[PDB]
């Protein structure tokens, strides 16, 4: 599942590659950047099995500058895309968004849409699907759209929803995440909304856990951090580069008791995740 | 009064913003009025307790069929945040049913960057029937039109939430409107008042750059 | 060939239905933790009892000295001897 | 136990974006909107349990700088502990920053000669990596050199940023020159590493999360003391969100960071991985009162 | 304070077997030894005759022990219980409960006038009075955490 990062001079691929990817299926692959000026396409030029190789195609929009042309250049892109192979999710990112308002913000995607519908209508293709998503560096925006990406690309989504639930439901979780090591891009969750505080929590927990780590080394990562209201936030590393962080509430029980029985829920979540092939 | 299990959920699911289980404490039919007060005597501020009223609909079948506890589940997203509560906590029912007799009184309403009819704004209205509001809930006219509920009263108190009956006054507020000002140039322009001011020199030095400011805050 | 792969994907489907209700049965809440009941008070009366009970009148009829009163003493004291445990060292430290 | 604290420097040095970030707990990208410091901004803050941090954010502008020198003389620089002045790499006026810096070594020579002179050369992440540690060094030998001429035979020197920790290590060795009863907690918790059988326990201040003493005072960075003080206040600023505060955290069974008392925070780096959580968090809780 | 070694090499010193040579009786190992709270059921300190699987299968173990001696410490009714054996030492009076875990044995023991328990779990076929008189003999030597509360 390779995707591929399209976008004009300037738009920010680069910028978010570094930023996500820096600080296979599922593992974070070194993505492919592509510099799409506006020019006419050839036809054919050996291109097929390229698009062919791509699991889901990434279109970045620059939001400050004009964007009608880079949606008829999308247009262009899409329509040899869905002509060469009619799988391919097709992903839209609407980049630099931070300085404007919620209500720009809304009317600025409602017209890109539009103008894509449109375009597409114009252009004859039929039964095609795109995802827009408003994105941002500075903010968690990135992060979060990068995961419905990743979680388009695994077929096993609702078995792992399914069996994180469980494991919610019989742990007294309160929110329980399936990070990955690299890029903080969570892989899969219960059916609980993912909140974006609890989110940036559980982000930043990784990101210590890692630092901390790291500082001393040279000598499977577990982590346990308590509030003051019993709140704690824990971390197992599962298979390959996945981690799962999770928020566990004590309403009113023992600490010690409620850290063995996650401890083992966890680990008979562990071994069942063994079995099935999600890592990598 | 009864107890229940806080729950979320997300849009995916069921697009309603309160939903309880209809299957426990059965004394509550499809169509009421139900509080969803989260206190339980002496009310308290400080810690922050709030009465939010709504109307009752049942689980949907997939989150009925996949339950976990979670009697009642509140929409996330503006709802969420105005209760602030955690994902599991204790909350009370009560099933008031005089929706006559509890019908806001003026509930506003804005309509910013859109142009309303009159006509569109009683089928708006006619939309809104039976159905309960809090403050700033983003509603929606024809997938475009956004609103806003910025004040909701009843028998002189601004109530967080309110039910919308029969014979509310709902009023729609504009927020960007054409205005026309008509000053009037006489002899008293140059006139000063008592402290020593010119009335032009005060309508454009407090009175025009106050509400230029006002009108951006 | 592909209708090959719709069979392994229906494989596929029931393996991973499995997988998740295997993983979803040790699942232990502390309810069950709780109320358990494996930790049962057994003596070794009892639980001869039981595997007897398992498995399927005063039997006894009422009637050297040295030598018991000797082997007695020797099985106390070889039990006793084996079980004093010597520390290696003090068990809380001061400042 | 008051201590004084003077923390002079030029305008837009990033004095208060040090006292912000430092003590009144702003983020990096927060310090943009602060405003000018006008004459001199008391801030009086506890430290630990006893201490009383008596910083005198002064001005740094060029009406204030010769006030302070001429009328201020005798009020400003009397009865003072620690000079922190802040030089900015930025500027194009370095030799009127070393006059500025030798006006205030001298005042603080004719009125209180006890004191401890730090330099910081704050903004040092403008320039390139390659020129950092030359131009420090360049600098800190005009300073020294200047230092030693108003009496003051020492001045330790730090490059500093808020873009990074150095910050956090420079205040640490700033505020640790005042801390009564170091001997003591040296003494303790070197008796604390050998009971637990730790590779090296640090000790911090709960609030600042500054590191006030270590065990040792496999190789392993120098600059692990900042590093641990950055992500320590980056993981508090994010446990702000959960409505609460952080109280315990153990990394790998082997990193134990704890709540040691109500003004200090343990970090623990144990040498074996199968002592069981509760051992080593009873141990915590016995030197608690201990360490009071 | 405490110590973790010398309380490790104690409970490995009592995971040792017993051998008879008078009359030919070969004991096996106690299955495992550890020291636990009164209060929560953690483990303080462990020790195991022969791995993080087996070290949450033990605490989920004494948890279980923990929970099922808490009501027994409670419970006055009853009281002259054949499972019982109120041992005094030292002019300390304490109470030691067996209990059978499916096909293991296991015996606790709270050390008197404290908040600690000691525990010791053993195989099937191995006998109870020798558990007893072994956690008797271990908790005579253990006179130094007489008094001992958690902080
Ligand atoms: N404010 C803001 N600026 C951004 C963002 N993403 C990219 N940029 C700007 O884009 C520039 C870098 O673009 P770059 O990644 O090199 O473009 P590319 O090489 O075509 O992919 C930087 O100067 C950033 O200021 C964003 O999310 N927010
Ligand atoms: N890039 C950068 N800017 C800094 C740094 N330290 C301070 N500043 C800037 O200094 C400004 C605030 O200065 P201020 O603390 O009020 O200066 P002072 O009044 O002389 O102490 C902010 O806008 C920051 O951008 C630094 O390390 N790097
Ligand atoms: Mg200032």
């Amino acid at each position: 599942a390779m995707v591929l990062l399209m976008g004009v001079r300037r738009c920010g691929k680069s910028s978010i590659c570094k930023v996500v990817f820096h600080n296979s299926t599922l593992i974070d692959l070194a993505v492919m950047e592509l510099p799409g000026q506006l020019n006419y396409f050839e036809p054919s030029y050996d291109s097929e099995r390229l698009f062919k190789s791509v699991g889901a195609l990434v279109y970045v929009i620059d939001s400050q500058d004009e964007y009608i042309n880079a949606i008829t250049n999308l247009a262009m892109i899409i329509e040899y895309a869905y002509k060469v192979n009619p799988s391919i999710n097709i992903e839209v990112l609407i980049h630099k968004v931070d300085g404007l308002s919620e209500d720009f913000k809304v009317d600025a995607q409602r017209d890109i849409m539009q103008r894509t519908g449109e375009e597409l209508l114009e252009l004859g293709l039929d039964g095609v699907q795109v995802s827009f998503y408003l994105t941002s560096i500075f903010d968690h925006s990135i992060y979060e759209a990068f995961s419905r990406i990743v979680q388009k690309l695994i077929p096993e989504l609702s078995f792992l929803e399914n069996m994180l639930d469980n494991l919610i439901q019989h742990s007294k979780i309160e929110k329980a995440f399936l990070f990955d090591v690299n890029s903080k891009i969570y892989v899969s969750t219960d059916s609980n909304p993912v909140d974006i505080q609890m989110y940036e929590v559980c982000s930043e927990f990784i990101d210590v856990t890692i630092d901390l780590f790291d500082l001393y080394k040279a000598p499977e990562l577990q982590n346990v951090s308590q509030l003051a209201n019993g709140v704690i936030i824990y971390l197992r590393q599962m298979i390959r580069g996945l981690a799962l962080v999770a928020i566990i509430r004590p309403n009113g029980t023992d600490m010690e008791s409620c850290l063995t029985v996650a401890d083992y829920n966890i680990d008979i979540f562990k071994k069942g995740l063994e079995d099935i092939w999600a890592n990598a | 009064a009864y107890q229940a299990e806080l729950g979320y959920h997300e849009s995916r699911f069921s697009e309603n913003l309160v939903m309880l289980n209809l299957v426990e404490f059965p004394d509550i039919k499809p169509g009421d009025l139900v509080e969803l007060k989260t206190y339980h005597k002496n009310p308290s501020a400080s810690n922050g307790d709030k009465k939010i009223y709504f109307i009752a609909k049942d689980f949907d079948g997939e989150t009925k069929r996949r339950a976990k506890t979670s009697n009642v589940s509140i929409l996330s997203g503006q709802l969420q945040t105005l209760l602030d509560l955690p994902s599991r906590s204790r909350i009370w029912i009560k099933l008031k049913p005089n929706k006559f007799d509890l019908q806001a009184d003026v509930v506003e309403f804005n309509i910013k960057d859109c142009l309303l009819n009159r006509g569109d704004m009683w089928v708006l209205s006619s939309k809104l029937v039976d159905t309960c509001v809090f403050m700033d809930q983003r509603l929606a006219f024809l997938d475009s039109i956004r609103g806003t509920i910025k004040g909701i009263y009843r028998n002189g108190k601004k109530i967080v939430s309110g039910y919308i009956g029969e014979q509310t006054r709902i009023i729609f507020r504009s927020e960007s409107a054409r205005l026309i000002f008509l000053i009037q140039i006489t002899d008293e322009m140059w006139n000063f008042e008592e402290t020593g001011e010119q009335l032009f020199q005060k309508m454009v030095n407090s009175f025009f750059p106050k509400i230029f400011k006002k009108w951006k805050d | 060939k592909e209708h090959e792969h719709e069979q392994k994907l229906l494989a596929r489907e029931q393996e991973l239905r499995d997988i998740v209700a295997n993983t979803n049965d040790k699942l232990i809440d502390i309810s069950m933790i709780n109320n358990s009941g494996i930790v049962i008070q057994g003596t070794d009366l009892q639980e001869a009892l039981d595997k007897r009970q398992q498995e399927e009148t005063n039997t006894f009829t009422l009637l050297s000295k040295e030598q018991l009163k000797k082997l007695h003493s020797n099985i106390l004291n070889e039990i006793f001897s084996q079980s004093q445990v010597n520390k290696p060292g003090p068990l809380t430290v001061p400042f | 136990n008051r201590k004084k604290l003077l923390l002079m420097g030029r305008s837009g040095s990033g004095k208060s974006s040090m006292r912000s970030i430092i003590f009144s707990n702003y983020s990096a990208f927060d310090t943009r909107r602060l405003g000018a410091t006008i004459d001199v901004e008391h801030s009086h803050l506890r430290f630990l349990g006893n201490m009383t941090l008596n910083l005198w954010d002064c001005g740094g502008q060029d009406v204030f700088m010769e006030n302070y020198f001429t009328k201020q003389k005798d009020h400003i620089f009397q009865m003072v502990q620690v000079l922190i002045h802040v030089f900015d790499v930025e500027s194009t006026e370095v030799l009127k920053d070393i006059e500025i810096f030798a006006k205030a070594l001298k005042q603080l020579r004719k009125y209180s000669p006890d004191a401890k002179i730090f330099v910081l050369l704050h903004k040092m992440d403008l320039v390139q990596l390659d020129k950092r540690e030359e131009l420090f060094q360049i600098m800190m030998k005009n300073l020294s050199e200047t230092s030693s001429e108003f009496g003051f035979p020492n001045l330790i020197g730090f490059p500093t940023s808020i873009w990074d920790e150095s910050l956090y290590k420079a205040w640490s060795q700033i505020v640790c020159s005042l801390i009564p009863n170091m001997s003591n907690h040296q003494s303790n918790l070197k008796k604390f590493k050998e009971i637990m059988n730790a590779l090296e326990i640090i000790l911090f201040e709960r609030t600042t999360f500054l590191v006030i003493c270590s065990s040792n005072g496999v190789l392993l960075d120098p600059k692990r003391f900042e590093k641990i003080s950055n992500i320590m206040k980056n993981f508090k600023q994010s446990c702000t969100k959960l409505k609460s505060g952080f109280k315990t955290l153990i990394l790998n069974n082997n990193i134990y960071v704890s709540e040691l008392s109500s003004n200090m925070v343990c970090f623990i780096v144990l040498k074996d991985m199968n002592i069981p959580q509760e051992l080593v968090l009873e141990n915590i809780k016995k030197a608690k009162e201990f360490f009071q | 304070m405490l110590h973790s070694k010398n309380v490790k090499g104690f409970l490995e010193n009592t995971l040792k077997p017993y051998d008879l040579h008078s009359v030919d009786f070969k004991t096996s190992s106690l299955q495992s030894s550890m020291i636990i709270t009164a209060t929560n059921g953690g483990i303080l300190s462990y020790a195991t005759s022969n791995e993080i699987n087996s070290v949450n299968n033990l605490k989920m173990m004494s948890l279980l022990i923990k929970d099922k001696w808490s009501e027994d410490e409670n419970d006055t009714e009853e009281q002259h219980s054949n499972s019982c054996y109120p041992v005094e030492i030292d002019s300390f009076k304490t109470k030691i409960y067996t209990y059978e875990m499916e096909d293991l044995h296991t015996c606790v023991a709270q050390i008197p006038n404290s908040d600690l328990l000691l525990l010791f779990i053993a195989e099937g076929s191995f006998p109870y009075g020798l558990l007893v008189i072994k956690i008797e003999r271990a908790m005579r030597e253990l006179t130094d955490l007489f008094g001992y509360k958690l902080g």
